[PDB]
């Protein structure tokens, strides 16, 4: 049975909230504080098997720890997904405005 | 297959194509110009210069 | 429709006060932004880098916020990256890089607060469309 | 020395570099040191494809095709770290660089084979106790294989993973059973095999060369068919790095 | 219009909403589909209508659209200019809650993010209700143009692309 992988994880969390696994960091402008330095560091150090281990990322400043712990209820973690990750579309997902 | 004229073209010694393969199974050859399509090829341009000798 | 004081009226600062923009000054901010900024950001986009664009809500959560006059302001003069870490005059206008980016040299404090001005205030006129892209011409 | 313009539309960029036959020589590894692979390339000489076998099931052979996408083929300016072992063999793990190349390979008869040649994700490893790389000395090794065309790449009825529609548009009311492989594209992710063989050391700057054999999978259409059975046959060479 | 009629003085007089659309004649489904709009053929696209989206063998019934919230979702109609069209879910008051996107990386409003449901009312499917997205998504491609039909498109070989009526 074949199924699109894309639009099924649009049914997780991945729907919901910023996938640190998977979600194109673009979507790190949502919120205060993340784009670009952040966004970079979370991207470059993923995959997470929690949303708190975010605030393991090395070098990170004190300040920067602050405002993941206060964003993590704006993340998410799912099962990486190649499609979403290859391609480098992650940095660069093809969409503009 | 229903094959007909590629058999006597097989017969006298045309065996591969420029796509690269042979009647015999073989890959990767190169039959030069006389391979099928060359064949075919140098019959219509034999068509048409006879029939140009036809007008004259 | 009418260009009203009240569209005219933006945030001065983060604090709650409002400045009302005069009609010649909203005209004045229109032909500056023209002048140093569509060539990148005609519409309200980015088009060096689509993912940043002009929208109040944009600015509203850039670090520091720059939602309001002063806000922009201080960014025409030492630019930051979103989150405020990284000073950027060097690759982007400012009087701070008028050296190397001569359309700034000329722009007045006057100037500056004009263009803000234009910025805040279009949005309030055209909506979606401003930062918009395509999608919305 | 050579600049650009000397090289331009010649065909040399597509070269790797080699080294003479007087490079026979052993670069030594100091098992304290750290090592590092500043520029590993891959030239491909010759691309061969499994034929799909009549159904006999014998040993179906890998054949010769033709290189129909020009010289566009290499794999260059990948680097990496080059693990020392406990066991003295040698790792190569590879981090970046211009490491995949869309290849269109023609087979006998017309058919087309596209491909990704890869090395993504290198993982690669010598014998044990490699105190020197010599000419006797060889990385085998498995690398990532993703998918040729990336999620948002649109079919010509505009169907696609990332993007796109995701039905037979231009057939409404078809029965969508028998287009659903058409109609729901999937992203492939293969494993790849390597071998890379040494055939030259210059033991004082640290360079290497040789001849590689891979062997990996070909574009599935993102899931519209199956793909084929590739061996790519070539040239490397590689520059040893204390780092 | 006339359907929806039916079905509120059905529910008006105390039918259930499966009784109300099971009492809707299948005749009447099959004119508000699309596929019978004479405006849908081709110039080329030769022979009967059967040939194109197949002989029609049954109403599958009305499909009603829910999100997570248990909202009526509502599938934006193709009119009859655009040969193909997308999938477009609205409230009773127009607002956008659902959607097949084109781009997903940006998507805000898929069905799966939006948890959409489909439930059947009337016709073959009466009373049963698809959560799986796939299926959902399915149903809601062939809402597009209106009530939702099973065809025969063995007998003809049909090509599964409208043709027009004899009135075209
Ligand atoms: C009023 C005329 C008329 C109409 C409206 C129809 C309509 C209908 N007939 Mg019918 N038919 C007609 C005359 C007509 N027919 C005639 C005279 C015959 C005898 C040959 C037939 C034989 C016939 C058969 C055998 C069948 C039909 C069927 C059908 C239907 C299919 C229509 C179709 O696919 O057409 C397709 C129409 C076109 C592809 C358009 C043709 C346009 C021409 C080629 C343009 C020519 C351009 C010209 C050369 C330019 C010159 C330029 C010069 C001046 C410079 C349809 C309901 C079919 C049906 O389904 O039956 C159950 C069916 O099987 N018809
Ligand atoms: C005397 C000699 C007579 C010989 C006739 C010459 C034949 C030439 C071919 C005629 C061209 C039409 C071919 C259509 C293709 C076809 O296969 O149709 C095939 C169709 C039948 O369609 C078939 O039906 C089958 C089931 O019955 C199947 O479903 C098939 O899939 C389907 O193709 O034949 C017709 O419908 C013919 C009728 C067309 C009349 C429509 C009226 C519109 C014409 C007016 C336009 C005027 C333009 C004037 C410009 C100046
Ligand atoms: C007076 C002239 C300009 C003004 C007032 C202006 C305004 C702004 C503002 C307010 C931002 C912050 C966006 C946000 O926080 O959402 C921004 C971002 C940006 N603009 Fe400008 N713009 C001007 C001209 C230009 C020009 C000429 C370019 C390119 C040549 C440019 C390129 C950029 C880039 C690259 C960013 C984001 C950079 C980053 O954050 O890393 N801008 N602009
Ligand atoms: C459809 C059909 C098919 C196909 C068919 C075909 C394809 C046919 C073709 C064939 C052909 C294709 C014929 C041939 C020919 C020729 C002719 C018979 C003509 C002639 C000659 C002459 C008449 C000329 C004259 C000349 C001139 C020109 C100049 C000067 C001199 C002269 C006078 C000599 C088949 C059968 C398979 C099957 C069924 C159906
Ligand atoms: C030897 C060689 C070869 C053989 C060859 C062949 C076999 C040949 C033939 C040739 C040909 C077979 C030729 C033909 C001819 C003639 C011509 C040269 C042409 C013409 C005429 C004309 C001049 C006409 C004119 C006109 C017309 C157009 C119309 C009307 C009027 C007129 C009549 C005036 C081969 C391949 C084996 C190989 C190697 C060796
Ligand atoms: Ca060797
Ligand atoms: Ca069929
Ligand atoms: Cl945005």
């Amino acid at each position: 049975e074949l199924v699109n992988v894309v639009d099924e994880k649009l049914g997780t969390a991945y729907g919901e909230k910023i996938d640190l696994n998977n979600t194109n960091i673009a979507a790190f402008i949502q919120y205060r504080g993340l784009y670009p330095t952040l966004a970079k560091l979370i991207v470059k150090n993923a995959p997470y098997e929690s949303v708190e281990d975010v605030l393991n990322i090395p070098g990170l400043t004190e300040r920067q720890k602050q405002i993941l712990r206060e964003n993590l209820e704006h993340f998410t973690v799912t099962e990486v997904e190649t499609a979403l990750v290859e391609g480098g579309d992650r940095y660069n997902n093809g969409l503009y405005k | 297959q229903g094959m007909f004229v590629l058999p006597f073209m097989a017969r006298l010694g045309v065996t591969g194509s420029w796509s690269g393969w042979s009647i015999t199974g073989e890959t990767g050859i190169d039959p030069g110009f006389w391979s099928f399509e060359g064949v075919a090829l140098a019959h219509i341009v034999l068509s048409g210069l006879l029939f140009l000798a036809a007008c004259w | 429709a009418e260009l009203t004081p009240e569209v005219l009226t933006v945030p001065l600062n983060s604090e709650g006060k409002t400045i009302t923009l005069t009609e010649k000054q909203y005209l004045e901010g229109k032909r500056l932004f023209q002048y140093a900024c569509a060539s990148c950001h005609v519409g309200g986009i980015t088009k060096t880098n689509p993912s940043l664009d002009l929208r109040t809500e944009t600015l509203a959560l850039a670090t520091p916020p720059r939602d309001n006059i002063e806000g922009l302001v201080d960014y025409m003069k030492n630019p930051t990256t979103y989150d405020g870490e990284q000073e950027i005059a060097e690759v982007h206008p400012s009087l701070r890089s008028a050296d190397i980016f001569p359309k700034m040299r000329n722009l007045t404090e006057k100037d500056l607060v004009a263009i803000a001005g234009h910025i805040l205030v279009e949005p309030k006129i055209l909506g979606d469309k401003w930062g918009g892209g395509k999608v919305y011409y | 020395t050579l600049t650009y313009d000397d090289i331009v539309g010649t065909g040399l960029a597509n070269k790797c570099p080699t080294l003479d036959d007087t490079a026979r020589g052993a670069y030594p590894i100091d098992s304290s040191q750290t090592y590092r692979i500043a520029r590993l390339c891959l030239q491909p000489t010759t691309f061969l494809v499994k034929e799909e076998p009549k159904n006999k099931r014998q040993e179906a052979e890998f054949v010769p095709t033709k290189l129909v996408t020009r010289e566009t083929t290499s794999l260059d300016q990948i680097q990496g770290e080059l693990k020392v072992n406990s066991d003295g063999s040698l790792t190569f793990v590879e981090e970046d660089g211009i490491d995949f190349q869309p290849v269109t390979v023609q087979m006998a008869g017309g058919e087309r084979i596209p491909l990704l040649f890869t090395v993504k994700n290198l993982v690669a490893s010598t014998q044990p106790n490699v105190t020197s790389i010599t000419t006797s000395t060889d990385f085998k090794g498995e690398f990532n294989v993703p998918s040729y065309r990336t999620a948002n790449f649109l079919d010509p009825k505009g169907r696609g993973l990332a993007s796109g529609y995701d039905s037979a548009i231009a057939l409404p009311q078809a029965k969508e059973e028998e287009l659903a492989r058409a109609n729901v594209k999937r992203f492939s992710l293969t494993k790849g095999q390597i071998s890379l063989n040494v055939a030259k050391v210059d033991g004082r700057t640290g360079e290497i060369a040789g001849t590689f054999e891979s062997e990996q999978l070909s574009d599935d259409d993102m899931g519209a068919h199956e793909p084929h059975e590739v061996k790519i046959q070539g040239v490397f060479y590689a520059s040893i790095e204390p780092a | 219009q006339e359907i929806n009629r039916r079905v509120q003085a059905s529910l008006a007089s105390g039918a259930t909403l499966e009784e109300a659309w099971s009492a809707i004649p299948e005749k009447l489904a099959f004119y508000d589909y699309i596929g019978n709009n004479p405006a849908k053929g081709g110039l080329f696209r030769t022979g009967p209508m059967n040939k194109g989206d197949g002989i029609a063998q049954a109403w599958k019934g009305h499909a009603v659209f829910r999100n997570k919230e248990g909202e009526e979702l509502f599938v934006r109609r193709m009119p009859a200019f655009f040969e193909s069209f997308p999938v477009i879910l609205t409230d009773k008051n127009g607002v956008v809650k659902a959607d097949i996107p084109f781009r997903r990386a940006e998507s805000k409003y898929s069905f799966e993010q939006q948890g959409v449901t489909v439930s059947f009312y009337g016709g073959e499917l009466n009373g049963q209700t698809f959560t799986d997205p796939p299926t959902v998504k399915s149903y809601a491609r062939k809402a597009i143009f209106g009530e939702i039909f099973e065809f025969d498109t063995e007998t003809l070989n049909s090509d599964g692309i409208f043709r027009t009526s004899p009135r075209g």
